[PDB]
């Protein structure tokens, strides 16, 4: 924010990515492939 | 940018040859599409046909295969996709 | 026409893009309206009376027409300045709101009237816009604004509190807090009267007498013209690819009895970005409408010069009805065709269908057996 | 041949709401079935507008002047800054026959009015006319109800109208009703105050059913829709909503 | 047949060719700087050697819009060829054998 | 382009529409970013433990 | 004549403007091809043996 | 409402949890029931 | 002192050698001036927008 210039924040947080993956790889560990 | 006037054409030529370039772009952009349909639908040698009686063992296509009652030769889906798009 | 434009001395089989095509005009028209009667410049360049430049006068014409070259030609005019016209094009244009503003001024600030200048009277008296379109005419008046005791009705402003808006006109003629010290109406010390006049006399030499000064403003395409210069109509003709020239505006294309109604008010219409669909005559009030002559792309069919060297031509998207880069080889009796993709010359359709080796398009390709 | 008064009349002015009147035909260019974006001076959507049952109002920018009118008891306007002979003023009058139009340095007194004898013979709105500038005569301009806009811009004094029939008791009708341009006029005055003018029944003046709605004008941004026929048929205020 | 916005993906390539040659088209309406956005009027109100000043802003306006719709041209191409590939892999491998 | 200055916003006025298609192109690719991420890891229905 | 600088500084300035645009396009356009075969081996690896 | 994407009114935050509908940024999002 | 600007003056806590009269960080932007008069280090934010 200098003069014109502006970021704007992901939609997805970095909570929410984790919870992503913790659910994957959970899935993965206790399902196998059935749960895709 | 000229709009048939020779003034500016005579005005235009001394930038040196951008149109060649400019037209060979949009050129090559027109067969690349024609390639493209080509290769994702041409799969094939020959055309088959469905044989008149149809026992599929129960399964029924006839939703899907063409109609020859329509002049478009077109089945039922394909007619409801040519007609909710633009 | 494919080697030139490809630059080879051979061309390989295939189909190519050589040029584009387009139906010349002919029988150009010119249609303005019938009002005509002298126009009264004279009287506003030969007025006996002019006025001080605080108190320019300020005259606006319509409903004439006007002839420039008795203006242009005559060398009486020391300064004959154009800005945003040329001198010799002001009979050929039509347009309304003619301003004439006249009065007198001093020889050596002459060239302070023009666009973007910073003066005495530039900023106190009569300030011209920076998109001033239009002359500006510039001729001495010793023999007649200058006495030998000294005229002095001649007056100018050199304090105001700030500058003019351009095109604008103060005659308060109020004592002036030039310092600190206030006036309250009387001028004692820090106050000036605003005004003062010229001393113009015979014993000075060039580039103090006065000088008569009259510019001319106009406007360009914004309302039915009113004024006109010197020019003749003629007749319509309609259905063909003509020049016409409708009050000014300047076209080329065929006119067809439009089915469009308008409004008693309109003049013309339009669609999308200054596309003038529609015209009404100045003279007979009939509606038309407008649409340019066709044009389109050609291209050459060959099966490569080292086999043969027959060509067949493609005019792309154009309705073979009409056709005749000249080359009336292929317009006398050649075989002709016609398909989605426009009108083919030099071909012949077969009813056998089999793969082909050049594409047309929509379905249609050509090769070689003729 | 003017005199005071006793009665001294007091208009109820009351408050109104604008709804999606006064909306005109900008340019002279005909389109169709098209929607058109412009910047100009317009009255803005859903303002108050002010209702009178004659005092001196302000012109500002331009007016927008609306009238419920039957047996058409207003007859004509004044235009100027001070309204005496020190400075130029414009006046319109509408007769049963042919209007007039003049822009002269006239001497208006308290009570401007036409009057009518009962067949009538009567006009007394002011005391001279010294200097005159410029005159005009037209088809007459005028239950019903009659719009008109007066814009000042340029040198060019813009008259805009319009009459519809209407049949609601007072409110505005809520509808939509595009004004075509009535005449230009090539005058430059400095107008910034105007009146209006009655021809009360001289027979003792008995003028009292004279309401009218006036409103004023701001430069902003409009979205038009032209139709087929070339009509102006919606319009959408810029900066009015977040929507808009 | 019911429920519409299901093809979502080719109703915005339309759109997106669409408004490309929109703007293209309306970008001929500005004056880059000259005097007059039509060619023919400042041809036919003043002298060519100023003429050929006005016509060199319109021309290098032009060019420059011209350019851009090129290479956004381009940028898309090689969009829609990669999933035009994609597609024909799909064709050829879930259609004829089962994947 | 212009820092806040009239006179540069009215001289940018007559260049036509470039900012428009310039803030198109760069509020595409930001939309598509977003899409991107989605499409990567959201590959599941629920959240498993 | 302040005009002509202003309208020099303007040109440079659009053109930086517009190169930068064009760099971010093609860097997005790479990107998703990444992120698309990412896509494709997170589906085919992780939700089953390949 | 403030929120990290900006400044919010016109819309009431609640403290339910739906699927979304009009993407506002930061992990939040609107939708119509108000 | 003919540096020119928009912004909002805040107290900052960056020291100046003797002989410097304002400061910038990098891509050329100005962030602290000392004022002619009272020689304190003053800083510089843009004011907000979006
Ligand atoms: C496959 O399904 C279609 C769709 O229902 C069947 O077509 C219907 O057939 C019945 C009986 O012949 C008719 O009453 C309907 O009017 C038909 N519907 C339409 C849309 O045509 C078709 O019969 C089915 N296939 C077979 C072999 O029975
Ligand atoms: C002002 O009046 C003079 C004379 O009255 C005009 O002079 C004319 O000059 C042309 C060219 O030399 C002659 O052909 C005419 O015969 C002259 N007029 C007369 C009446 O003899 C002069 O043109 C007038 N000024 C303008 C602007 O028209
Ligand atoms: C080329 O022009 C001719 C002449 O108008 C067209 O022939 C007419 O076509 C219409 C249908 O488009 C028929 O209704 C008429 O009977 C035809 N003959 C006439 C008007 O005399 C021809 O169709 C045009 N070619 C193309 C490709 O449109
Ligand atoms: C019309 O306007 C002229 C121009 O102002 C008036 O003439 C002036 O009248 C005043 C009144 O005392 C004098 O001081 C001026 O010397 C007159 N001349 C000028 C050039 O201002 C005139 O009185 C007005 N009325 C009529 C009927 O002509
Ligand atoms: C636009 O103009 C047309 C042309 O007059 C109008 O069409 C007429 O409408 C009236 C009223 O419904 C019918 O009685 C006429 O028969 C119509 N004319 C024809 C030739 O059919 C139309 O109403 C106008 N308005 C709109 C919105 O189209
Ligand atoms: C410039 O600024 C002012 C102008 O008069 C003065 O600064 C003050 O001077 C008095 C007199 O010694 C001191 O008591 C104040 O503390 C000073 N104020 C500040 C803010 O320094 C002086 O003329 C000049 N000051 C400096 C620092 O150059
Ligand atoms: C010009 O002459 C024609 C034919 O005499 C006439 O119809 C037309 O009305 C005239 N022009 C005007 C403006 O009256
Ligand atoms: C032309 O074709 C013949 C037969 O294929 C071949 O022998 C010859 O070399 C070709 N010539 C050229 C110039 O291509
Ligand atoms: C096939 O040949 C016949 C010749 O009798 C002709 O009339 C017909 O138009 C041809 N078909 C096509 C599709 O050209
Ligand atoms: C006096 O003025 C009021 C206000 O307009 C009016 O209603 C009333 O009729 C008038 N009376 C007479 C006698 O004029
Ligand atoms: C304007 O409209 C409001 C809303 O009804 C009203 O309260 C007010 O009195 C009106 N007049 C003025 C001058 O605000
Ligand atoms: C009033 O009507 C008469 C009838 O000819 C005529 O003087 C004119 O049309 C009108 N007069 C005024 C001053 O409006
Ligand atoms: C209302 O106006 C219409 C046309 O504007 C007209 O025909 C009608 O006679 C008017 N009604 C009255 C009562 O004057
Ligand atoms: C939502 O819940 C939090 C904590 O449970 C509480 O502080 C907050 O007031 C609640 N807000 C609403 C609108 O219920």
């Amino acid at each position: 924010k200098f003069n014109g210039l502006t970021v704007l924040p992901p939609l997805l947080t970095d909570e929410m990515i984790a919870q992503y993956t913790s659910a994957l790889l959970a899935g993965t560990i206790t399902s196998g492939w059935t749960f895709g | 940018i000229c709009g048939d006037s020779t003034e500016c054409s005579n005005l235009l030529l001394q930038y040196g040859s951008f149109c060649t370039q400019l037209n060979r772009a949009l050129t090559g952009i027109a067969v690349e599409q024609d390639k493209n349909t080509q290769e994702v639908f041409a799969q094939v040698k020959q055309i088959y046909k469905t044989p008149p009686i149809k026992d599929f063992g129960g399964f029924n296509f006839s939703q899907i295969l063409p109609d020859p009652s329509k002049p478009s030769k077109r089945s039922f889906i394909e007619d409801l996709l040519f007609n909710k798009v633009t | 026409e494919t080697k030139c434009t490809l630059k080879s001395f051979t061309v390989e089989k295939g189909i190519y893009q050589t040029s584009n095509f387009r139906v010349q005009p002919t029988e150009s028209i010119v249609r303005f309206p019938n009002i005509t009667n002298l126009c009264p410049f004279g009287e506003v360049f030969n007025a006996t009376r002019f006025a001080s430049v605080y108190a320019w006068n300020r005259k606006r014409i319509s409903n004439c027409v006007a002839d420039y070259s008795v203006l242009y030609n005559s060398a009486s005019f020391s300064t004959f300045k154009c800005y945003g016209v040329s001198p010799t094009k002001l009979n050929d244009l039509c347009f309304t709101n003619v301003y004439a503003d006249s009065f007198v001024i001093r020889g050596d600030e002459v060239r302070q009237i023009a666009p973007g200048q910073t003066g005495t009277i530039a900023d106190y008296n009569y300030k011209l816009p920076d998109d001033f379109t239009g002359c500006v005419i510039a001729w001495n008046s010793n023999n007649l604004d200058s006495k030998v005791g000294g005229n002095y009705n001649y007056l100018y402003r050199l304090f105001r509190k700030s500058n003019l808006k351009p095109f604008e006109r103060d005659i308060s003629t109020e004592i002036y807090q030039a310092g600190s010290t206030p006036c309250n109406g009387v001028k004692g010390f820090n106050c000036y009267f605003p005004l003062q006049s010229y001393g113009f006399q015979p014993t000075y030499g060039v580039g103090y007498q006065p000088y008569r000064v009259v510019v001319l403003s106009f406007e360009l395409l914004h309302a039915p013209a009113t004024v006109c210069g010197p020019k003749k109509s003629t007749n319509l003709v309609k259905n063909k690819c003509v020049n016409f020239n409708f009050n000014g505006l300047t076209g080329t294309g065929v006119l067809t009895e439009s089915n469009k109604k308008f409004l008693p008010f309109q003049q013309f219409g339009r669609d999308i970005a200054d596309t003038t669909d529609a015209v009404r005559d100045p003279q007979t009030l009939e509606i038309l409408d407008i649409t340019p002559c066709s044009f389109g792309g050609v291209s050459v069919i060959t099966p490569g010069t080292n086999t043969s060297n027959q060509v067949a031509v493609l005019y792309q998207g154009v309705n073979c009805t009409e056709v005749p880069p000249t080359w009336r080889v292929y317009s006398t009796g050649s075989n002709v065709f016609q398909t989605r993709a426009g009108c083919l010359i030099g071909a012949e359709y077969v009813n056998n269908s089999y793969e082909c080796d050049i594409p047309i398009g929509a379905g249609i390709c050509a090769s070689y057996q003729s | 041949q003017c005199v005071n008064f006793t009665n001294r009349t007091q208009l109820p002015s009351a408050y109104t709401n604008s709804f999606t009147r006064g909306v005109y035909y900008p340019d002279k260019v005909f389109r169709s079935s098209v929607l058109h974006s412009t910047q100009d001076l317009f009255l803005p959507f859903f303002s108050n507008v002010t209702w009178f049952h004659n005092p001196v109002l302000p012109f500002n920018d331009g007016v927008y002047f609306a009238s419920t009118e039957k047996s058409n008891i207003i007859r004509g306007w004044i235009f100027g800054t001070t309204l005496d002979s020190k400075t130029q003023s414009l006046l319109i009058v509408n007769n049963a026959t042919n209007v007039v139009i003049k822009v002269c340095e006239f001497q208006f007194c308290n009570y401007p009015f036409l009057g009518v004898y009962y067949m009538e013979s009567e006009f007394r709105v002011y005391s001279s006319a010294n200097n005159c500038t410029f005159e005009y005569v037209s088809q007459p301009f005028l239950k019903n109800l009659s719009e008109f806009v007066f814009k000042n811009i340029d040198g060019y004094f813009k008259i805009y109208s319009k009459h519809t029939p209407i049949n609601l008791v007072r409110d505005l009708p809520q509808g939509f009703s595009a004004l075509e341009p009535l005449v230009d006029l090539p005058i430059g005055i400095n107008i910034t105050r105007f009146q209006t003018l009655l021809a009360l029944h001289r027979s003792g003046w008995t003028a009292g059913a004279a309401a009218y709605y006036v409103g004023y004008l701001q430069p902003r941004t409009f979205l038009l829709k032209y139709n087929e026929n070339g009509t102006i048929t919606d319009a959408v205020d810029c900066a009015l909503d977040p929507l808009s | 047949s019911s429920t519409a916005s299901a093809l979502g993906k080719l109703q915005d390539v339309v759109n997106q060719n669409a408004q490309a040659l929109n703007t293209l088209v309306k970008q001929l309406s500005s004056n880059f700087g000259a005097i007059s956005s039509v060619l023919n009027d400042i041809l036919s109100r003043l002298d060519p050697p100023e003429a050929e000043v006005q016509i060199d802003r319109l021309i290098t306006g032009r060019l420059q819009s011209l350019q851009t719709y090129v290479t956004q041209q381009l940028i898309r191409a090689a969009e829609i060829r990669a999933s035009a590939n994609l597609a024909a892999i799909k064709m050829s491998e879930c259609v004829l054998g089962q994947s």
